């Protein structure tokens, strides 16, 4: 309940049309950085459609090179495009993007465009890709365990059996999940393209031609 | 340097069949089955031997 009015108040203060009194401009301009800074960590949470939307409003105005945090907001959404990998928070936002740049007939800045080339969702790598140096002790040693009784003993067996079965299946889960999503972004990404390019917008062209080089091979 | 075997109907070498070898007064060698060994009452909380305890089988 609170941060869901935290949320609000947020939402409701980031709304400033550049012609009130500074002071007001300067809540808008905190609350922005407040939601910017929350969404770092709470993307996985109640109500981040929210602020998804209060901050995509941010930058897709006409003009942002004035705003001291386009360039912030910019870069935690390219990030959070980048680290996603599933799909699910890349599809909630692109919805969102796409339903703004409906409402303004596709008239958006080159740069504002260009976080749809972080996407991590449309891009493939190699199957076996060296990850970073991750060193654990394997398991904990034989003669240094903690004593346990026979019925806990069974219930970690039983708990074992069941996160593995889960662990499967949530595995499988994010596979089948995964191509569905990249199908949908597929679809947004290359309607927004498109329409760029019948706009004819003179600022946007490389930006989309870039995109459809990216991910034009990940389609059918 | 005589040779002795299992007096009984397993005739594989499993735990639960164990043999050793005595001489009895008749002055032979022959083979004895031995039991298992008892096991000493462990803490409940850390799992170490109970002091002033004895050691039997569960029925014993
Ligand atoms: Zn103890």
């Amino acid at each position: 309940y609170n941060y869901k009015n935290y949320v609000g108040r947020l939402q409701s203060l980031s709304k400033t049309p550049s012609n009130a009194a500074p002071i007001q401009v300067s809540l808008g301009i905190l609350a922005t950085q407040a939601a910017k800074e929350l969404i770092s960590t709470a993307s996985h949470f109640n109500f981040r459609t929210d602020i998804f939307t209060l901050l995509l409003r941010r930058i897709c105005k006409p003009r942002i090179s004035t705003d001291p945090t386009s360039i912030q907001i910019i870069q935690t959404f390219e990030t959070l495009l980048n680290e996603d990998e599933e799909g699910s928070i890349s599809f909630e936002i692109l919805r969102i993007f796409n339903k703004i740049l409906k409402t303004r007939n596709f008239n958006i800045e080159e740069s504002v465009l260009n976080m749809l080339l972080s996407l991590d969702v449309l891009h493939d790598y190699d199957p076996n890709t060296k990850l970073k140096g991750n060193v654990s002790a394997p398991k904990l040693k034989k003669k240094d365990r903690v004593h346990l009784s026979k019925k806990q003993r069974k219930a970690r067996k039983e708990m074992q059996q069941i996160e593995e079965e889960m662990r499967n299946a949530e595995q499988a889960v994010s596979a089948e999940e995964r191509e569905r999503n990249q199908s949908e972004i597929l679809k947004i990404v290359f309607t927004i393209y498109l329409n760029i390019l019948k706009n004819n917008a003179k600022t946007l062209i490389g930006s989309v031609l870039e995109g459809l080089t990216k991910f034009g091979n990940m389609a059918n | 340097a005589q040779r002795v075997t299992f007096r009984r109907r397993n005739p594989y070498n499993t735990r639960s069949n164990k043999i050793k070898v005595v001489k009895t007064p008749g002055g032979i060698l022959r083979a004895q089955h031995v039991k298992k060994l008892a096991t000493r009452p462990k803490c409940g909380d850390c799992g170490s031997a109970l002091q002033g305890i004895s050691t039997l089988r569960p029925r014993q």
